[PDB]
């Protein structure tokens, strides 16, 4: 009856499109413009290829390039549909600019002409798959690792902080250590190898001493993994110590105190009727969330700066601070499954969505927000 | 007597089918495999890859042909068959942190974890999903091994605390009321109807029998014990001087075969009379090794004949071999053993 | 603990079987003072190291599963002190012990939560 | 003092303590580790036993539910055997990464240490690894002398050469 | 310091030592050592270099292959020649410079270490 | 000839030594492909042959020119430019090099330290530095 809703992640290096309702998505795609010189359709080729990225740290440079990824995400390839005859969701970035999200929706109503559209929070849109109105979405992709707290479906644009720490500086963090360790890797060649060796054998722990101790002393942390050239290389502790750095940003010489710290630092600083909350609902939302680890290091550390701070020593008063977090198993998308679901509710419902019709009259920034 | 050479490695958990036409294991892969009999050679026909992790618990439900399987993966995969391919639904766990066994009702499945909390889980047909409560009342460890009664709404467990409890996964929104049983008569979901008295050892098995009489259990501690509610919840251990036990089930209602690191099959008989368990002995006699298997026991499924009379047993071990027994064999070689 | 002149009485008799089977009397493992457990465990060795090796056989075969579990978890404890060459006692009569309680006897020594 | 009985109760003990398995941690989400090694859950790790043959030589088991970590302090007869066995059990722990059953360091107050992991519990024989176990004793005994007999007669031909010139 | 560190470039078919700062190499000899056909000093019996190349007592052997060593001890004793019969260099008064090749193992450069530092001693390894 | 034409020797081997130059240049990083294709260093005894290195980047710059000249037909390109330097040491720069880099003062600062060595382990000498840029 709506023409066929759906919904499109468009996030800085992986993007996600998938139809309304699906508890999927239906293609993902990386988010890259490539151009030859000579004389994941991209990313096979790159070798040879000059490619570009259009969302830089989840803003758009390129708008030329930009416009492409649209025709190549609503070409035959991934979705295969008239845009003039069919509705879509897109996903937006916390404390971004209201001239972002003006194009956006300028663009969406000239370039495409879109006879519908719904633009929602990432940050909303990842706790609206987990059904809850108050809770803290924390986004760690390739762009950046920005924490962002949301509250009755809305969020507090002065409560939203952001760690210069993404995926991308997972991969480089990897790629630098390795070198170290006797082996040796380019810096732009095997990027995409590093970036797999890291996604496969690499991880969080718990203990940093004791994890140390563990590769120091045993060998059992050590494992083995074969490259593309046939050559093979064993890591051990260079595992653990690359993501590191998402707990303590001091590692690469980043000026920041931690996403542990971030989050217990803008937790703290909350409503004290809203404390013991916040700190009982926390939503686990992007690529660097599948890191095998991630949860309880991040519990262990919200509950030191829990105990030294608003216990202040009283290990009997620490008990009593609620603790919970929720590491979803598909936590890897929460984004693009969470807007899958609200376009699936809200796919007839009322008249809550921007028209063609109200974006060729009048109102460009027809937005009721 | 027929041990079939299917992998090096060792194996992790053993599943068959409703009218036993078919088999499925994991091996110790992010992957389970699913095979057949056609003739006197085995071949495979299934492969799932929709875990993320090492698969550690697996069950067929043999009427509803649905297998659920859990592991390493944290979450929960409600297989069933869709044409000519096995379709997975993630049944959500909602656990923070190794079991898995359909009951006897097939509506209902029991996952227990290293959560704490025995992770029952029922499919809500009103909204098509899958729902799991989690009784953790008196918990205090991982469940190793769960086995239903026949009741088919009291599970029994063991735990790493060195106990095996047996209490009440009742959904009442799935079934109809429990009857009375010997084991008690207040059944609630969450409420703690059984326990053991063991304060070492590990309950790496635990296995209740037919008649839903005496419940079972293997101990780590080189310690095997068997409980009937039939003399006001009797305990009843047994020292062996063998390893401990890994797998622990009843053939008969007096008999039971178990094995584990010790790495062979042995039977044993409990006298209801004398109150107290007794050893049949060694029923697997014959690398270096003394026996089939060249590692310890995983696990030990029946194959035909129910736990109160077995015609088939069947054993799956770390030694990369299925073990396929038959009680008919097994007593026409030792006629030194009594069933 | 244990009592000491039952087994002084035992011992001026030159029946050591009646010594042994009383040394493993009330052993001290729900105890939480070390120094109960320390005197059980001394008083066990000395009992095994006054022990002649020929005659060894018989007071170990006279003993019982459970005894047999006790004595092997406190000739562990012992074994964790060695001096005045008892260790080559405590060797054979970890021998002698293995022997009778099997894989299973050590097996519960090592599963033990509470012991000397 | 010195007999084969004291291998037969290590060899038994390793045999009993070689009852691993595999099991991830509770602590942390989807992670894999030794249980002995760290000692982070108390409910796992089983009473820890030392055998002494005598006062100098002996071996410390300390098993648990997904690991079993064996040290072994060798005999030191003499202060070269004694620098000759640390320079060996160095050289064997720095080749740790092939010796997937032992530990680069030695446990402190013994002399080399071997970590027996349940994942290398699952990929081995325990019968041929209690066997690597006593061997490895018995090899160390005997190679050790060796290499001492041929050190001195090194020493003595190297001297006599150079006192013939 | 006041002294000069010694440089060894070992290759498969040619062997170049020499000082560091030197225009040429001060011996320029042959990848090949020579090995009898065993204890006390019977591994001080070794001939590397060009007097190698054509022993008939002993048997000529080849030790780096393709860039990479296959046999360890042996490329040690002619370590152990071009350190004190060609240069003749106090080696604990002495850094050095070796070299590796282009698919030169982490752990062969381990191994390097190990031989270099442990028996020689050296004051310096690059 | 041998290494220009290595088809005249070995059966399981079809690439010129051009060709395997080129693909070395283009399997690697484009922003330093001409930095690449600028710098060419021949090292070794075998590479100490008369007029190797000519016909090389004859070769090489040849086949530049006639992909240039194809990708300039087709464009509905600035000169690339290739040299393959010849050292007065080619023969043994390996050594020579070493030679170089050892007698600065850096290398007594990068030089892994015998006390370092023993103080935390070979691991010490698994990560050498790159200085004198
Ligand atoms: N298993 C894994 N463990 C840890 N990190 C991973 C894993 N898989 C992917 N990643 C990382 O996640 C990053 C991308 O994640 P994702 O697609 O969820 O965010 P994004 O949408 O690309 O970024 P943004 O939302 O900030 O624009 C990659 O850089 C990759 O390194
Ligand atoms: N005057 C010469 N002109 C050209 N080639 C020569 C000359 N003399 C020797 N060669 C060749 O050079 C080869 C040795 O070269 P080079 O010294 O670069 O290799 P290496 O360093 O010994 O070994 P690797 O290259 O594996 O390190 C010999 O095989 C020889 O055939
Ligand atoms: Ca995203
Ligand atoms: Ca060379």
């Amino acid at each position: 009856q709506g023409r066929k809703v759906v919904v499109c992640d468009n996030g800085t290096g992986f993007v996600k499109c998938g139809y309304a309702g699906s508890n999927f998505p239906e293609h993902i795609f990386p988010a890259l413009v490539g151009r030859p010189i000579i004389r994941d359709e991209a990313s096979e080729l790159r070798s040879m290829l000059e490619v570009n990225y259009p969302m830089e740290n989840g803003i758009v440079r390129n708008w030329d390039d930009m416009k492409h990824l649209w025709d190549y995400t609503f070409g035959p390839e991934k979705l295969n549909i008239d845009t003039r005859n069919c509705k879509i969701l897109l996903t937006e970035p916390p404390m971004n600019p209201t001239k972002n999200r003006e194009k956006i929706v300028e663009v969406m109503f000239e370039t495409y002409q879109f006879s519908g559209v719904y633009v929602a929070i990432q940050a909303v849109l990842t706790l609206y798959a987990q059904g809850l109105l108050t809770g803290v979405v924390v986004d760690s992709g390739d762009g950046v690792t920005h924490i962002c707290p949301v509250y009755e479906g809305f969020s507090l644009p002065h409560l939203t902080r952001r760690l210069d720490i993404a995926g991308r500086d997972i991969t480089r963090y990897l790629i630098k250590l390795l070198l170290l360790r006797g082996y040796a890797f380019n810096h732009s060649a095997d990027f995409e190898t590093v970036r797999m060796i890291k996604e496969k054998l690499c991880y969080v722990g718990y203990n940093i001493e004791q994890e140390q101790k563990l590769a120091l002393e045993t060998t059992v942390l050590v494992e083995s993994y074969t490259l593309p050239d046939g050559r093979i290389i064993k890591v051990g502790g260079e595992r653990f110590e690359a993501p590191e750095a998402l707990f303590q940003p001091h590692l690469i010489n980043v000026e920041g105190v931690g996403v542990a710290e971030l989050l217990f630092n803008t937790i703290q600083a909350a409503d004290i009727d809203t404390r013991s909350e916040f700190y009982k609902h926390i939503v686990l939302s992007g690529g660097s969330t599948m890191y095998p680890g991630l949860p309880s290091r991040l519990e262990r550390e919200l509950k030191q700066l829990y105990l030294e701070r608003v216990l202040k020593g009283d290990v009997e008063k620490l008990s009593k601070f609620k603790i919970r977090i929720e590491d979803p198993p598909r936590r890897k998308h929460m984004v693009f499954l969470g807007g899958a679901v609200l376009a699936d509710i809200m796919k007839d419902k009322d008249n809550f969505w921007m028209t063609r019709q109200e974006y060729q009259e009048k109102g460009v920034r027809v937005l009721e927000k | 007597m027929a041990y079939h050479s299917f992998l090096v490695e060792p194996i992790s958990c053993h599943a068959w089918n409703k009218d036993r036409t078919q088999i499925a294991i994991c091996p110790n892969n992010h992957e389970v495999h699913i095979y057949e009999k056609s003739g006197n050679k085995w071949v495979q026909v299934h492969e799932l890859k929709e875990h993320n992790g090492q698969v550690t618990g697996i069950d067929w439900a043999p009427d509803s042909n649905r297998i659920v399987t859990c592991g390493t993966d944290r979450n929960a995969y409600v297989w069933t068959l869709k044409g000519r391919t096995w379709k997975p639904t993630l049944v959500i766990l909602r656990i923070n942190r190794r079991c898995v066994r359909w009951a006897p009702n097939e509506k209902k499945f029991a996952v227990g974890s290293g959560s704490r909390v025995i992770s029952i889980c029922y499919f809500e047909q009103e909204n098509d999903w899958w729902v799991c409560k989690h009784i953790k009342k008196p918990i205090r460890s991982t469940v190793l091994s769960l086995d239903w009664h026949p009741n088919s709404v009291l599970l029994a467990a063991g735990s790493c605390d060195f106990k095996c409890r047996i209490f009440s996964a009742y959904i009442k929104e799935v079934e109809e009321r429990p009857a009375p049983t010997p084991w008690g008569s207040k059944m609630p979901f969450g409420e703690l109807m059984f326990e053991s008295s063991s304060s070492c050892g590990w309950v790496h098995g635990v296995c209740f029998s037919a008649n839903g009489s005496r419940v079972a259990w293997v101990s780590h501690d080189s310690t095997v014990c068997l409980a009937d509610a039939d003399k006001k919840m009797a305990v009843a251990t047994l020292a062996s001087e063998t390893l401990p036990l890994l797998a622990v089930t009843f053939i008969t209602e007096s008999s039971l075969v178990a094995a584990g690191h010790d790495c062979f099959p042995v039977l044993f008989t409990y006298d209801s009379a004398a109150g107290k368990l007794s050893f049949g002995g060694r029923l697997d006699v014959p690398a270096g090794l003394d026996s089939l298997h060249k590692n310890s026991v995983s696990q030990i499924s029946v194959l035909s004949g129910g736990k109160a009379k077995c015609s088939q047993f069947c054993t799956t071990g770390m030694d990369g071999g299925m073990s396929i027994w038959d009680v008919r064999s097994l007593e026409s070689a030792l006629k030194d053993l009594k069933i | 603990g244990p009592d000491e002149g039952e087994v002084d009485s035992c011992l001026r008799q030159g029946n050591m079987t009646a010594a042994l089977q009383a040394a493993l009397k009330n052993p001290p493992i729900n105890t939480k003072s070390q120094a109960v457990k320390d005197r059980a465990g001394s008083i066990v060795l000395k009992v095994l190291i006054s022990f002649k090796a020929n005659d060894i056989e018989k007071a170990v075969q006279s003993l019982d599963k459970n005894g047999v579990d006790l004595l092997m978890k406190y000739i562990y404890k012992g074994f964790e002190s060695p001096s005045d060459n008892s260790s080559a006692v405590l060797l054979q009569w970890h021998e002698k012990a293995l022997a009778a309680g099997g894989v299973g006897s050590i097996v519960r020594v090592l599963t033990a939560r509470k012991t000397v | 003092a010195t007999l084969r009985p004291y291998l037969s109760a290590v060899r038994a003990t390793l045999q009993a303590a070689l009852c691993l398995e595999n099991f991830s941690s509770q602590v942390v989400e989807r992670h894999n580790k030794p249980e002995v090694e760290v000692r982070s859950s108390k409910e796992l790790l089983l009473q820890p036993v030392t055998i002494s043959r005598n006062e100098k030589e002996k071996v410390l088991i300390e098993g648990s539910i997904n690991s079993v970590r064996v040290s072994i302090a060798v005999k030191q007869a003499d202060e070269i055997e004694k620098i000759l066995c640390h320079k060996f059990m160095r050289f064997m722990m720095m080749r740790a990464e092939n010796f997937f059953i032992l530990r680069r360091k030695p446990v402190e107050g013994y002399d080399i240490s071997f970590l027996i992991t349940n994942f290398h519990t699952e990929q081995m024989y325990k019968h041929k690894l209690v066997d690597f176990v006593i061997h490895f004793m018995e090899e160390i005994d005997k190679e050790i002398s060796e290499m001492k007999l041929s050190v001195n007669a090194r020493a003595r031909i190297v001297a006599e050469e150079f006192l013939k010139n | 310091g006041r002294l000069p560190a010694c440089v060894v470039d070992c290759g498969t078919g040619y062997t170049k030592l020499g000082y560091a700062g030197n225009t040429e190499p001060q011996f320029i000899i042959p990848s090949c050592i020579a090995i009898k056909e065993m204890k006390g000093v019977d591994d001080l019996d070794f001939f590397i270099g060009d007097e190698a190349i054509e022993k008939p007592t002993y048997a000529t052997k080849w030790p780096i292959r393709h860039g990479i060593v296959e046999d360890w001890d042996l490329m040690e004793r002619f370590m152990e020649q071009v350190i004190f019969k060609y240069l003749r260099a106090e080696p604990e008064d002495h850094y050095f410079l070796l070299t590796e090749p282009p698919l030169n193992t982490p752990e062969n450069r381990e191994y390097t270490a190990e031989i270099m530092f442990e028996s020689f001693n050296v004051p310096g390894l690059y | 000839e041998i290494f220009f034409h290595p088809e005249f020797a070995n059966p399981d081997f079809t690439q010129p030594i051009s060709e395997v130059v080129d693909e070395v240049i283009q399997n690697c990083p484009i922003d330093v492909r001409r930095p690449l294709y600028k710098n060419i260093v021949l090292s070794g005894g075998s590479t100490m042959f008369r007029d190797f290195g000519r016909r090389l980047q004859r070769d090489l710059k040849r086949t530049v020119d006639a992909r240039l000249k194809l990708s300039e037909e087709l464009s509905g390109p600035k000169p690339i430019d290739v040299q393959v330097i010849t050292h007065h040491m080619q023969r043994y720069a390996v050594w020579f090099g070493g030679s170089m880099l050892a007698s600065t003062p850096e290398f007594y600062q990068v030089c892994h330290t015998k006390k370092d060595y023993e103080e935390i382990g070979p691991s010490i000498c698994r990560h050498n530095p790159v200085f004198g840029v």
